[PDB]
RNA sequence: GCCUAGACCGAGGACUGCGGUUUUUACCUAGGAUGUUGGCAUAAUGAUCUUAAGUCGCCCGUCUUGAAACACGGACCAAGGAGUCUAACGUCUAUGCGAGUGUUUGGGUGUAAAACCCGUACGCGUAAUGAAAGUGAACGAAGGUGGGGGCCCAUUAGGGUGCA
RNA sequence: AGCGUGCUACUUAUACUUCACCGUGAUUGCUGUUUUGACGCUUUCACGAGUAGGCAGGCGUGGAGGUCAGUGACGAAGCCUU
């Protein structure tokens, strides 16, 4: 009778007590990691601000380090695409409109983005934009399936061998482009954003410089993602 | 819309069940579907796939093949597993004492396995004495010896067998098979 | 059964699987083996080379009974010994007393030499033998006795 | 490059340290400071149109 | 829902899928036929043409085959046919065949009330 | 069965990011920076106004 | 429909609902709803009647009186969403509304002697405070209606 | 960080998970809607049919690069109406036996064209090649090398055995 | 309410985002609780245009072996009918 139902409930209660006690330490670890990430973000910002101010004082010019990360959104449909940009868009895992992916800037990937430039809008994402993307529309590829990032255990079970134990570990790994950026960005399913609230410009399919939407907008990608996520 | 990187709605292309409606083969699949799902033993996963194969994909294993497989170093007391029919070979000079598990045995094969002190058991008896296929050895028959394979991939300078009803000097031997009659391919 | 044929599934579709342009005309390309040297050269040359031409000499009134000579190899020769006495013969055979195997009476004309014999003397009566078949028979201490 | 990678691997091993042999694409450049002593910026403007024929 | 509880029953299409030009010609019956013509306005799905049957209109598997009262309907031809609905009186209802005589029909109705089986066509 | 936004659900936010509690408690989102009131552009950076 | 028999594995047991985690939390009333406020009823029998708001019942309803002598609106409940909360207020600190609750308005034409007595006791204090504001009794005794050119999105009440 | 207006939705169905608050089965907003009130059951509610209104909708079938076409057949309706069967075959699948295989030409038998039983021959296969006269398949564990599922010994790794 | 140009808001496709349902493909697990369905049940994800054409799963018809000891002159079959 309920003997067994209550028995398995008591066994579950004991096992869950032990599991929660063990997980408490891991959660302390990820808490500490997130605090450290915040400290280093703030420290880096103040260091860069101070360096700019110092260069201003000493009759010099501080040249920023070129950005190492970009967020690329395919804003063009799937019809009438030449084979090479089509293959390039497939290789960025941008196989639908309003699909977004994180790309680490080098030469190979830069020439890739240049090839896909007439069909994408991309830019340099801020930390809050990355956090908002991963929190609301962050999905992982688990056994070729699109799984919501609803618990830190999914991230641990798939990226603990890369020292990613939390959603903030993943966010830090994306933002400050880390030694395991490849694994973290390929594990991330391409973000499937909505259309912008407020629309695009009057005509999308022209460079951002000429009043369109394609190409590099750099810091306005954060506003665009805010519109679309 | 999606720019598809692979063909959509594609079946795996592997048999997941026998085409046969034999109720007794189904029972054998019943047993190894449970074993492959629950033993972590790679042997049981191979047997489950092999029970699905079609007639041409499970060629007969002669009693001579088993004799040569038992002649491997350190394989004399292994259990021979044949998912199919074991046939006799009257060209053997001698047969050892062996334990053999097969779907079917021919009259000569069962006669020659038991005459030499061996056992001829079915595949369900194997699953009790070797539920993980411990100390087993799977033997497969020749697939490329079929007559139909003779004509596969036929072409010029391919050396395959022509699809022909009669054989002789008057049947597809003159022009294109001979340099004295034009060319030879 | 007609209920299993694909003719039943094309009912309701206009062209019945024959194409709307190509259709199912009477005999496009000819009848039978027509055009084998002109527009069906690509078929006969690729898949049936040697089709056209004459090779060899004719044989007026060829009687295949003349050429009857079924072959038996050495690895199948001991199957002609009586099954109930095979094991006894394999033990007590010597030069003084070996089993006699009349191959012609089993329907064979020539003994060929594929495979290996037991190292046991046998007396083989045959119409024809190959050079290696008799060498292998003599090596196990046997002999070939010609018959007709 | 095979020999150079082999040479790099052995010497880091001699020092009991590690070395990375995978090639990398060109990365974006780091931060830097531009001195303006003797190099105060000169202001340019687009030039008017002329015919030289 | 006097039957076993079920989700709200959804019928994706409540009209009858009528064959194209079954209204223009008497020889063309309303039984649905898919247009195969090269120029067909219906086969090419022009705006304003008739709806056509497709698997998207399929009924929810939890409300599929249920009459408005929430029961699955089973055809009964004699009193012994009610024996298969003994343990499903809250999920299966019986419908009496039209060719059962007026005598046997009263007998079938009588046994269903004793067993608690609901009857879908009670007057005829 | 139903994805919940951690940016809307505070409980889910703390489930995913335990440091969010400290972030909220310390007002990290409105933290002041302590520095002096200075203006370092008085010299040659006035080359921006004219040249 | 057809001749498909029910199977043995087709059970008839009804599963229990899952344990719901919709623990109720208290209602949030509008800031304009303060006891003593003059309200306008938008629906019901007494639609258009200006009435006095007295108490917030545990049913999420508002206890309301006309007063009945001035208005014809007795002690009853109204819903806060069918009410326009004006800015006029009456001092109701001298009115005891402790005994009024849901069980008072329980459904059992004939009117209870208790209910009539309670009407008089509440209305005495209501009238005493109403007399202080000139034209307040006349305002309460008059029905409310929308005149031509009245825009409720611009008016303050 | 905080307050605030509206809309749509409520899939799931004992428990199990992660958190949070711990008020250590104490709860919670934390693996998907509950609570409460009114009304209706001669009905509020829902479907179909007809019809009006709004909006969209060119005649199907065919050959065709292109058909609503000023391209052809079709006034209407009912019934009939078009990839069949056979001889010989290729691929694939199932079945029986298996170095053999096929009872059915025939013979036995019968409750009589069935079913049941029988065997010699023969066909194909078990040997190829050469125009033919003719000859006719083990150097070796019926070979070596690189892989190779599975199995054996191990102990990341590693070693052994390795059918197709 | 034309031409060149800039700005704010707004309109709506079978497109995109979240959710529901149908089907297809894959996927998690299911026998000392397998329990009269394992050709079954179940968890999860992604996808759905189509002439000629291929394949699959079904609907219907004349007749046949078996079964419902089935329906039926107390009305079979046929036919008309919001
Ligand atoms: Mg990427
Ligand atoms: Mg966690
Ligand atoms: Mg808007
Ligand atoms: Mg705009
Ligand atoms: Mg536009
Ligand atoms: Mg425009
Ligand atoms: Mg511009
Ligand atoms: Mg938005
Ligand atoms: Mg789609
Ligand atoms: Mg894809
Ligand atoms: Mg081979
Ligand atoms: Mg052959
Ligand atoms: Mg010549
Ligand atoms: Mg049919
Ligand atoms: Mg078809
Ligand atoms: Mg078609
Ligand atoms: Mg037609
Ligand atoms: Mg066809
Ligand atoms: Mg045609
Ligand atoms: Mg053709
Ligand atoms: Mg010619
Ligand atoms: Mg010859
Ligand atoms: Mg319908
Ligand atoms: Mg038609
Ligand atoms: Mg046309
Ligand atoms: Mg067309
Ligand atoms: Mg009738
Ligand atoms: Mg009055
Ligand atoms: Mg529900
Ligand atoms: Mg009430
Ligand atoms: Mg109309
Ligand atoms: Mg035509
Ligand atoms: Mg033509
Ligand atoms: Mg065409
Ligand atoms: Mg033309
Ligand atoms: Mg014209
Ligand atoms: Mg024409
Ligand atoms: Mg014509
Ligand atoms: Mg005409
Ligand atoms: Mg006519
Ligand atoms: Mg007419
Ligand atoms: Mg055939
Ligand atoms: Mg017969
Ligand atoms: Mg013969
Ligand atoms: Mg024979
Ligand atoms: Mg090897
Ligand atoms: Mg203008
Ligand atoms: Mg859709
Ligand atoms: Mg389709
Ligand atoms: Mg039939
Ligand atoms: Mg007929
Ligand atoms: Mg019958």
């Amino acid at each position: 009778k309920e003997k067994a139902q209550q028995k398995t409930a008591e066994e579950r209660a004991a096992a869950k007590k032990v599991r929660k006690a063990a997980n408490k330490e891991k959660r302390k670890v990820i808490f500490d990691r997130a605090a450290a990430y915040q400290k280093e973000y703030t420290e880096a910002e103040r260091s860069v601000i101070k360096a700019k101010r110092d260069a201003k004082a000493s009759n010099s010019y501080y040249v920023d380090a070129q950005p190492k990360l970009v967020f690329v959104v395919r804003i063009k449909g799937i019809n009438k695409i030449p084979p090479k940009p089509r293959k390039v868009l497939q290789l960025l895992r941008l196989t639908q409109i309003n699909a977004g992916v994180f790309v680490r800037l080098t030469k190979a990937t830069s020439e890739l983005i240049k090839l896909a430039e007439p069909y994408v809008a991309y830019g340099y994402p801020s930390l809050s934009t990355i956090r908002q993307l991963v929190y609301k529309r962050g999905f992982g590829k688990v056994n070729k399936q699109r799984i919501a990032l609803s618990d830190n255990a999914i991230i641990e079970a798939n990226l603990g061998k890369f020292n990613i134990l939390s959603i903030e570990d993943l966010i830090h790994e994306i933002y400050t482009v880390g030694p395991n950026f490849k694994q973290v960005s390929n594990f991330l399913w391409p973000f499937k954003l909505s259309n912008p609230n407020g629309g695009f410009r009057a005509r999308k399919f022209q460079h951002f410089i000429q009043g369109g939407d394609t190409g590099n907008r750099e810091q306005f990608i954060n506003a665009l993602v805010k519109q679309m996520n | 819309g999606r720019d598809h990187t692979s063909k959509q709605h594609v079946r795996s292309g592997h048999r997941t069940a026998p085409k046969s409606d034999n109720v007794y083969l189904q029972l054998l699949v019943k047993l190894y579907s449970f074993l492959a799902r629950r033993t972590d033993a790679p042997f049981n996963k191979v047997i489950l796939k092999s029970l699905f194969l079609s007639k041409i994909n499970r060629p007969p294993v002669s009693v001579s093949r088993i004799s040569r497989a038992l002649k491997q170093k350190g394989a004399a007391e292994k259990t021979i597993v044949v998912v199919g029919t074991v046939t006799d070979d009257n060209r053997l000079l001698e047969f050892p004492k062996a334990t053999i598990a097969a779907l079917r045995f021919t009259a000569g094969a069962k006669d020659r396995i038991l005459k030499n002190g061996g056992e001829a058991i079915t595949l369900d008896q194997l699953a009790l004495r070797a539920p993980k296929g411990q100390n087993t050895l799977i033997v497969r028959g020749p697939r490329n010896s079929r007559e139909a394979v003779r004509h596969f991939g036929f072409g010029p300078h391919k050396g395959k067998a022509p699809r022909i009803l009669s054989k002789g000097r008057k049947f597809e031997r003159a022009r294109g098979r001979r340099r004295s009659r034009g060319f030879k391919v | 059964p007609t209920r299993l044929t694909k003719t039943r599934k094309h009912r309701g579709n206009v062209s019945a699987g024959k194409g709307r342009i190509g259709k199912h005309r009477k005999h496009p390309g000819g009848r039978g083996k027509a055009g084998g040297q002109h527009h069906h050269r690509t078929n006969l040359d690729k898949y049936h080379p040697g089709y056209f031409g004459k090779v060899g000499m004719r044989y007026f009134h060829k009687q295949q009974n003349h050429f009857w000579r079924p072959e038996i190899n050495l690895d199948k020769l001991w199957t002609l010994v009586d099954s109930e006495k095979k094991d006894e013969y394999l033990s007590k055979s010597s030069a003084s007393a070996a089993p006699v195997i009349d191959t012609l009476a089993h329907g064979y004309g020539k003994v060929l030499g594929k495979g290996r014999l037991p190292e046991v003397p046998v007396i083989v009566k045959a119409r024809f033998v190959s050079k290696l078949a008799e060498e292998k028979i003599r090596a196990v201490g046997g002999v070939v006795e010609l018959v007709a | 490059r095979v020999k150079s990678n082999a040479a790099k691997k052995r010497e880091a091993k001699a020092n009991g340290e590690t070395v990375y042999l995978k090639r990398q694409a060109a990365k974006p450049r780091g931060s830097r400071i531009i001195s303006t002593e003797g190099n105060i910026p000169q202001t340019l403007a687009p030039v008017a149109y002329e015919t030289f024929i | 829902a006097t039957s076993v509880p079920h989700p709200k029953i959804v019928k994706k299409y409540t009209k009858k899928f009528k064959r194209h030009h079954s209204d223009r010609y008497h020889r063309v019956a309303e039984n649905w036929r898919k247009q195969k013509g090269i120029d067909s306005c219906v086969r090419r799905r022009f705006r304003g043409t008739i709806p056509q049957p497709n698997i998207g209109y399929g009924s929810n598997k939890k409300t599929k085959f249920l009459n408005p009262a929430g029961y699955k309907v089973y055809l009964v031809k004699n009193v012994k046919d009610l024996d298969v609905l003994l343990l499903h009186t809250k999920s299966y209802a019986a419908e009496i065949a039209s060719s059962v005589s007026s005598r046997k029909r009263v007998e079938i109705v009588a046994k269903a009330k004793k067993l608690g089986v609901k009857v879908t066509n009670p007057k005829g | 069965v139903l994805k919940k936004n951690p940016l809307k659900n505070k409980q889910v936010l703390l489930r995913l990011n335990p440091y969010a509690k400290a972030y909220a408690a310390e007002k990290v989102g409105s933290a002041k920076v302590e520095q002096a009131k200075v203006k370092p552009s008085k010299g040659q950076f006035a080359e921006v106004l004219k040249n | 429909m057809s001749q498909v028999a029910p199977k043995w594995y087709q059970s008839e047991d009804v599963p229990a609902p899952k344990q719901t985690r919709k623990t109720a939390r208290p209602q949030k009333l509008r800031a304009s709803l303060v006891p003593g406020t003059v309200l306008i009823l938008l629906a019901g029998r007494f639609r258009g009647k200006r009435v006095v708001y007295l108490k917030n019942l545990e049913d999420n309803t508002l206890l309301v009186s006309g007063p009945f002598k001035v208005n014809g609106v007795p002690l009853r409940r109204v819903n806060a969403r069918y009410v326009i909360a004006t800015s006029t207020k009456v001092n109701v600190s001298g009115v005891d509304v402790s005994k009024f609750n849901v069980e008072y308005f329980a459904r059992e034409k004939e009117i209870k002697a208790e209910r009539v007595a309670d009407q008089k006791s509440v209305d005495a204090a209501l009238l005493s405070e109403i007399k202080k504001t000139p034209l307040l009794k006349q305002y309460l005794a008059a029905s409310f209606s929308l005149k031509n050119g009245d825009r409720p999105h611009l008016l303050k009440f």
